[PDB]
């Protein structure tokens, strides 16, 4: 019984740490949003600007 | 001898006041003092974001469409009466790729004075009756919560929530432009730093009251339906 | 320990929550 | 001119002291002293966090229109009084994600002047108009700890705890704003930095105040309790 | 009296007074 | 000399404040303050964007020689009134290769004062001379956002959109041409700051005006929609 | 009317008119 | 939301494209 | 017995350990909480700004 | 089943 | 068939 609980909580956390790695959030400032550039998800034309 | 009172609450009052920091008695002068409060005015509301201004409103959407009002500065959290379902904003580009390349999340857009919702959502306003009764809201309701431009003062007896809150705010920062109206640099300055400073006092008081009751860690693991 | 019970006496002179003087007459009404 | 005892203890007091301590004393001074101890104490209490100034209250959920009190500032720990529960507060969209994906935890935010919580409580309070009556505190009670917006001097014999634990700080701060009314720059200077070096040691001490009995460790926490 | 002590005593607030939202209800 | 009423409204009060603020006032002097004004409008639009300066309007495009309207400073988000779709700005050699070889997606470009489009389009629009007749605007009408040359003022009475919401930055933008004007440096320099600071507080507005409602987060866009 | 909100109106331009080969054409 | 067919009636005081004090003339004729 | 307990003892530690390091908290400076950004955990739209 | 904040 | 751009 324990050891099913164990892997249980150890696969939960490395289950929830690629939940998250795979979100891909990307930290930035706040003159550099150009939503209109950013938001737009194509091979060429971003704008990673100041 | 300009006599001011100390709950400084209304227009007349911080007029004289103003004249009175100024202690120039002159026509010349005091004829602008609205002037000088106009522009401190319109400084502060300007880039200043705060609850108090804030303001809620029923939409009317028709059909995937919108209008935004004349008082509309910043926008934040938008919802439904029911559910909740909070939307998040997006570009044109996406909002349009939604509708070629498409349990139901919402986005919508600017186009110029224009909300663009994708789903084609449908709100209502409330009953509208003057009659002592309620708005009886409606259902299929969108709530929008904006950071509204307050009116311009027109009147003595008039207030306003910062009259009572910092009324040292406008007074220093009429009093810039007043003492830049008259060549006077050094309480240009002053005065300048001052109103700064208040204006820093504020916004840090408007962070402290943030989702700051809690811990930083423990990512949060909305992750999804499938376990 | 209390309750927020009491009737409206004065304004938030400090506070962006609340009553102003412009609206204090609102809630006494 | 005007004469003060050693103590300054109450507003009365302090509006003389002000015009002792500057000799720019006069009819048209002395009338805006009170308007320069309305602004030092707005200057003050705008970030000054300190526990005299707090005050612990019921509320009243109804599960979502739950609204923020007037003199909400900053909210310390919430709670209830049965068993003992702490909140934490996350944004609207955590909120609007747990509503319809889907009870140990109680999260909550703030939609404007609300207090938004994801389960449907049903905290009682008393109603407005009640006399007295305790009510002797029901289950299901949360008990806010806020700081709350002191109140402003209205008559002479009116006194708070700032003039009995620091007069010097409001002293100080009202004399900046005098020395700004008349010219004078110095003493202005003197007088911001005195009053921010008294500040920073009130704050100090209460930093110094929180979490002082003991050192702490923590006992590699990973969740004892996962049966339940 | 408290010289310098913080928890000996506790300043009132402006008002233990509701909103009109929860007068009105 | 002059005086002037609180809100600075119209151009014709304008024109007095100017000489009020700055007593270098005069025969010699009033005559040019159109001219100070005028260089101080055209400092202002010369580089602000902001939407009550913007205009959407229909386009004639006529597969190819689509001609840019005289008020052309800057395009907004560009599309049709049939479904949404948003058209992409490239460069002449992308288009130029795209007519060879070879319709989802659809460019555009600037060919001096035109807009080329590599898919032959028809958009169709009202001629010039019809009275009205707002046509029920038809299918496959493009209609494009950008951003306007505002009109210059020509009547006392005439007013315009930056009277009433930052008088202060045409004050301040036409008193630094009027110091100029006559030998003056320190009010110059007080007034181009000035200036500079309003204007930067407008950017700043118009910037978290956009995208302010809400986080973002790339939902990992891998194109889900690959058959068609 | 608005004070420093900018949705609160619209200037207009210079003048709703195409060039000369639009006219021409 | 509108049409460009009103005629001309000034002249770009700002603007790199439209028209010109010595080109209003070729617009209105 | 002795091992028992002491190989109990090494568990229990690498436990906590990981018992630990799955929860992932984060360091953060004041002026950079954003909490409509942060707290919102999506592949796109996080504001690491300051 | 929630309402806007009107004005007091 | 595109040509260029005359004078007004």
């Amino acid at each position: 019984k324990d050891i099913q609980d164990l892997r249980t909580a150890l696969v939960r956390g490395y289950i929830d740490n690629v939940n998250n790695a795979n979100y891909g959030r990307y930290k930035a400032l706040v003159g550099a949003y150009d939503r209109r550039s950013l938001l737009d998800n194509r091979p060429g034309g971003v704008v990673e600007m100041e | 001898m300009p006599d001011v009172q100390y709950p400084i609450n209304t227009y007349g009052w911080l007029k004289k006041a103003v004249a009175l920091w100024a202690d120039r008695d002159d026509d010349e002068f005091v004829n602008q003092i609205p002037n000088f409060i106009n522009f401190a005015e319109k400084e502060i509301y300007r880039n200043l974001r705060i609850p108090p201004l804030e303001k809620e409103v029923y939409l009317d959407i028709k059909d995937g469409v919108a209008y935004i009002p004349p008082d509309y500065l910043e926008a934040q959290w938008m919802m439904r009466a029911k559910d909740g379902t909070i939307f998040q904003v997006t570009s044109p580009e996406e909002i349009s790729y939604r509708r070629q390349h498409g349990n139901q999340p919402v986005n919508f857009a600017r186009f110029g004075s224009r909300f663009i919702f994708y789903p084609s959502i449908e709100a209502d306003t409330p009953y509208y009756p003057d009659d002592g009764s309620p708005l009886i809201p409606a259902e299929n309701s969108v709530i929008l919560s904006y950071y509204a431009d307050p009116p311009e003062f027109h009147e003595d007896t008039d207030t306003s929530t910062i009259l009572t809150i910092a009324p040292e705010l406008l007074l220093y920062f009429t009093l810039r432009h007043a003492c830049l109206f008259v060549q006077d640099d050094n309480g240009v300055q002053k005065w300048s730093a001052l109103g700064k400073a208040i204006l820093d006092e504020m916004v840090e008081q408007n962070k402290k009251q943030e989702y700051s009751g809690s811990p930083i860690a423990i990512p949060n693991n909305m992750t999804r339906l499938q376990s | 320990i209390v309750y927020n019970n009491q009737a409206p006496d004065a304004v938030n002179n400090v506070g962006q929550f609340g009553a102003t003087e412009g609206s204090i007459g609102a809630y006494k009404q």
